[PDB]
């Protein structure tokens, strides 16, 4: 639907204007929303070119359709973020702004995925090559040529090989792999996650111990936020953190303090994260993840168990791994506000609530006196 | 300062 791409242009344009504001003060540093959106628009025009005449193939293409749906949602969400946050947007350190940053990361991830599926504007998803032969077999085994699969399809397919303990691990995990934040998993996102958490053999264990349980891990963080967050530890060298690399999607980015008192960041090209992090502790560089005195022992990921509590998965999610999700289920979008208390949640948890556990709010117990529908929580 | 450096010694 050109009407689809049209409609989406108008919205993206509105976001560009909002973001061009002088009071906002965006730095050109990746991820840069002011490049991301016109770039996305331009790739989409490319694709539209290739399918002139053969536009029904496109109309049938599930991925493109799903992509457009999510492109609209996210721009609409960014537009209302500006409306609800108002003057907050111009405060560098505000939570509404922080949310702007997160959306910049998502737009970045989305574009990466779009080009990876329609490179040169040509649908090559049904021909996509996963990097790890291990993971690649898993996908074609479970999903054949599919480009995307609903999260739940994916969760149950994955479960038969790598055991997923609970609904919290599953939500902590979805938060990690679902980069486009749309409850689908694409062959592409699959690809990145399996790259980031190699080897496939100990996939979830690596993820658990590297992402979930590791306090050096920063979810949804950018190069500049890293360099920003290691400021209080400029004076405590060996302080380090890490996050997904944004420009080299699928790779890691360790930021760290030096004895010199400056902040560098590096991308291990091949070598696996725990090894990189092991040698790194060893050779005296990465010693204090997020400034804390105790650095985790990761040997054995190279080969005993130990367990992540529900408390811990709840922390990981609570601490920004999720984007605009209900804090109750950590699964559904926050789409509703409770009055008078003002607490936000998804309608799925609220409905289940009012009908089974009674008229009080889930977080604070105050009587639900009314409801406003919402599209974004600038303070998520 | 704004770029990615090689992995430390
Ligand atoms: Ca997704
Ligand atoms: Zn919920
Ligand atoms: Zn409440």
């Amino acid at each position: 639907d050109k009407k689809m791409v049209e409609k989406c242009w108008k919205l993206m344009d509105k976001v560009v204007r909002l973001c061009q504001n002088p009071k906002l003060a965006l730095k050109n540093s990746p991820p840069y929303i002011l490049d991301l959106l016109p770039d996305t628009y331009q790739h989409l025009r490319t694709i539209l070119s290739r399918y002139e005449g053969k536009m029904e193939t496109l109309g049938e293409n599930e991925y493109f359709r799903v992509f457009m749906e999510n492109l609209m949602k996210k721009t609409k969400q960014t537009i209302s973020l500006f409306k609800e946050g108002k003057e907050r947007m111009y405060e560098e350190n505000s939570q509404p702004r922080r949310n702007l940053t997160k959306l910049s990361l998502i737009f970045s991830h989305m574009l990466a995925e779009l080009k990876g599926i329609f490179p040169s504007g040509l649908f090559q998803g049904d021909t996509f090559r996963i990097t790890k032969a291990d993971a690649a077999e898993f996908w074609r085994k479970a999903f054949g040529e599919k480009t995307i699969v609903p999260w739940k399809s994916f969760r149950q397919a994955l479960h038969e090989v790598h055991p997923i303990s609970s609904g919290l691990e599953a939500m902590a995990l979805k938060s990690t792999i679902d980069l486009t934040c749309n409850d689908y998993i694409s062959v592409f996102e699959f690809d990145i996650f399996t790259r980031l958490f190699q080897p496939w053999s100990s996939l979830l264990r690596n993820w658990n111990s590297l992402a979930v349980t590791h306090p050096g891990y920063m979810a949804f963080l950018t190069y500049d936020e890293v360099k920003a967050r290691l400021q209080k530890f400029i004076h405590k060298p060996g302080s380090y953190i890490f996050r997904l690399s944004c420009t080299r999607l699928g790779q890691w980015a360790i930021g760290y303090v030096t004895a010199d008192g400056n902040i560098l960041q590096t991308i291990p090209h091949n070598k696996p994260l725990f090894q990189a992090l092991i040698d790194g502790f060893r050779e005296g560089f990465y010693l204090f993840p997020d400034g804390r005195n105790q650095n985790p022992d990761l040997t054995g990921l190279c080969e005993d168990h130990i367990k992540v509590t529900q408390e811990q998965y709840e922390l990981y999610c609570e601490m920004g791994s999720t984007f605009q999700l209900c804090k109750i289920c950590a699964e559904n979008d926050k789409d509703v506000k409770i009055e008078p208390c003002g607490h936000l949640m998804c309608t799925s948890c609220l409905t289940s609530w009012q009908e089974s556990e009674g008229q009080g709010c889930p977080f604070c117990r105050c009587e639900i006196k009314g409801t406003e529908p919402i599209v974004v929580d600038p303070f998520d | 300062s704004d770029g990615y450096t090689p992995e430390p010694a």
